[PDB]
């Protein structure tokens, strides 16, 4: 009962918060 | 973007073969390029000087005798099996030599299709140019039939 | 018209771009090229360029200058998830 | 696709030409000169043997489809540099036209333009 | 020098080639991960060098349940109806992805913990994080960029 629905926006478009290293054998 | 991209070598430099990188060094003292690790080792500096800086700026391999083989070993190949089932008669001390027939049959036959690859790729693409090229004059045509059809169109 | 560069020849003229600042920021501020490693090992390969009889095929010396910095950056540079190289996010 | 689907219509003979001496192997039937009976015996030696005639049949009917097997390396080289050739013409025939029917376009689109009321 | 550090990357491609399938999928990711430290690569080395509550949950099936005997003899602090691990690695899966733990077992008759360090693996990536490491995250984010906002009521 906070305010009625709650507010969706998921997102995988951001900015980003995975990096990239081990990719060389 | 008239700035060009890093050069197309730069997909090589992984770290995978960076470790690999060692070894084939060595191996190697025991244009010539044959794998991925060559372009991890600097090109050679060409004979003709004028690469020094002016100054600063601050038989046939006859097929048709290959086809002719492998036709040959089938057929060897399918006596060779017609004995070892007994369709056709062969002593029992020969049977295993059947057997051995059967595998140095099917291995030659294996090495024939393989040595065929080469004169296999040329008739692929001798086939896919023939398709493009046929592809585009249809495209001609199409363009063709348009005009024709706005000559149509506009007489009526 | 000449046929297309030799390897000797396309990493010549590579490396020798280096020298324009303005080329070299539109490297640094990519994107992708910094995603993996192999940019960055690219960069530390071509001091091969830095010693004779290489060096005396270069022509533009200031790029000898700037592939060293931005190889001596590069070791120390920390890499964003998306390629943003980190110490540069301040500015354009 | 066909150097290799004979290649790969050549493993499925290799396949069922062990897929045999294992039964011959498997049931004494190297003996035959918990058991099987002679006649099952039979009526799979046949059922398989009779499967590799066919495949044999196969297998040549398709080595006669083998592209390239009369042809040259040679017939074939040059084929292919003309094909090339042919080729270029063929796309500079194709711009052309492009061209010329834009042009054509940009002609239609102005009458239409000119015909507009509304400044 | 720049670290990949609170999990990142795979290792991929490279034992794609020695194939991935689980079972095997737990030794691919022991190179991958760069995370086996001690313990189940340890018990792969000596060989080499030449139920639980979560377990009765988990139930293991095929040649990974033969392992998990090897480990619990590997790794077994006894006590009169117990038995506690010092630092096996191992997982729980479905279909086309899984998940692995690497862990410590307290057990008794009615209860049983294991303290571990927990790893999802989805097609070549390994996930390990933490809540309230989770929530630091786009909490500070939301707020650096609610005091641009802030930052924006610069008008008069």
């Amino acid at each position: 009962p906070s305010y009625s629905p709650t507010s969706p926006s998921y997102s995988p478009t951001s900015p980003s918060y995975s990096p990239t290293s081990p990719s060389y054998s | 973007s008239l700035y060009p991209p890093p050069p197309p070598y730069v997909k090589f430099f992984t770290q995978s073969n960076l470790e690999k990188l060692p070894k084939y060094k060595e191996k190697k003292a025991a244009e010539e390029i044959t794998c991925a690790l060559d372009y991890l080792i600097p090109p050679p500096m060409p004979k003709n000087q004028q690469y020094r800086a002016f100054g600063s700026i601050w038989e046939s391999t006859n097929y048709q005798y290959k086809i002719q083989e492998l036709r040959k070993l089938l057929k060897s190949l399918l006596l060779n099996y017609l004995e070892l089932i007994g369709v056709l008669s062969i002593n029992p001390d020969m049977y295993e030599r059947k057997v051995e027939n059967i595998r140095t049959i099917l291995v030659n036959i294996h090495h024939l299709l393989n040595e065929y690859r080469p004169h296999q790729s040329r008739e692929s693409l001798i086939m896919l140019l023939e398709e493009q090229l046929e592809y585009k004059r249809g495209e001609i045509r199409e363009i063709e039939q348009v005009c024709k059809q706005v000559h149509d169109k506009l007489t009526s | 018209q000449n046929p297309l560069p030799t390897r000797f020849e396309v990493e010549l003229e590579f490396i020798q771009s280096l020298a324009n600042i303005q080329y070299v920021t539109y490297l640094l501020t990519q994107q992708q090229i910094w995603k993996s490693p192999n940019f960055k090992n690219y960069l530390k390969y071509l001091e091969y360029w830095c010693n004779p009889p290489y060096s005396q095929c270069i022509v533009y010396p200031n790029c000898l200058f700037i592939l060293k910095l931005l190889n001596g950056f590069m070791e120390s540079a920390i890499v964003n998830e998306d390629g943003l190289l980190e110490g540069l996010d301040e500015l354009p | 696709d066909r150097l290799t689907q004979l290649q790969i219509c050549l493993d499925q003979m290799t396949e069922q030409f062990c897929a045999t001496l294992n039964y011959i192997d498997k049931n004494h039937g190297f003996e035959r000169l918990t058991v099987v009976p002679p006649e099952e015996f039979s009526n799979t030696i046949d059922e398989l043997s009779t499967d590799i005639i066919l495949k044999t049949r196969q297998i040549n009917k398709l080595i006669d489809s083998l592209p390239g097997v009369d042809v040259s390396a040679e017939e074939q080289l040059r084929k292919i540099d003309m094909l090339q050739k042919k080729l270029v013409e063929v796309e500079d025939e194709k711009i052309e036209a492009i061209k010329k029917k834009e042009k054509l376009l940009r002609h239609v689109d102005s009458l239409i333009e000119d015909f507009v009321d509304g400044i | 020098m720049n670290v990949t550090p609170l999990d990142e990357l795979q290792w991929k491609s490279p034992e794609w080639i020695q194939v991935f399938g689980l079972r095997t999928e737990n030794v691919l990711d022991y190179f991958a991960e760069s995370p086996f430290f001690d313990k189940t690569s340890n018990n792969q080395v000596i060989k080499m060098q030449r139920d639980p509550a979560r377990r009765q949950i988990l139930f293991k099936y095929p040649m990974y349940m033969q392992l998990e005997e090897e480990l619990m003899k590997l790794d077994g602090t006894e006590y009169v109806l117990s038995s506690v691990r010092e630092p096996d690695f191992w997982v729980i899966r479905k279909q086309r992805r899984t998940n692995n733990s690497g862990v410590g077992s307290a057990k008794g008759p009615e209860i049983i913990p294991l303290q571990d360090y927990y790893i999802i693996g989805a097609n070549i990536y390994q996930s390990p994080t933490i809540f309230k490491i989770v929530q630091s995250r786009l909490m500070s984010t939301s707020y650096h960029l609610n005091s641009t906002l802030e930052s924006l009521y610069d008008l008069i």
